């Protein structure tokens, strides 16, 4: 019985590790940040379109 | 991968995006006197 419990635990942990890059909050959070930085930059570029065109 | 490759360009773009007493100098006087007829 004890072996069976630990075996299940192991199986569960293995499944979680294999799918962490797309599922875990930590990794997903990093991707969000990178995307927000670029958004802001593009907003700025669009706001100064006239000046940039003139240049 | 696309966001990482565009970092340098973003930087360049960001760089762009971000009582009347008159003393007339002798040099100009000399010029005006030499061309005074004109």
């Amino acid at each position: 019985a004890e072996i069976n419990q630990k075996s299940l635990e192991l199986e569960l942990l293995r499944l979680e590790k294999e799918t962490a890059d797309i599922t875990h909050p930590l990794y997903l959070g990093q991707k969000h940040q990178a995307l927000q930085a670029m958004n802001s930059h593009l907003e700025a570029v669009l706001r100064e379109k006239r000046s940039l065109r003139q240049r | 991968q696309m966001l990482k490759e565009m970092e340098k360009e973003v930087d360049v773009v960001d760089a762009v995006v971000r009582n009347a007493t008159l003393n007339i100098p002798n040099l100009l006087i000399s010029r005006i006197e030499s061309e005074m007829h004109r």
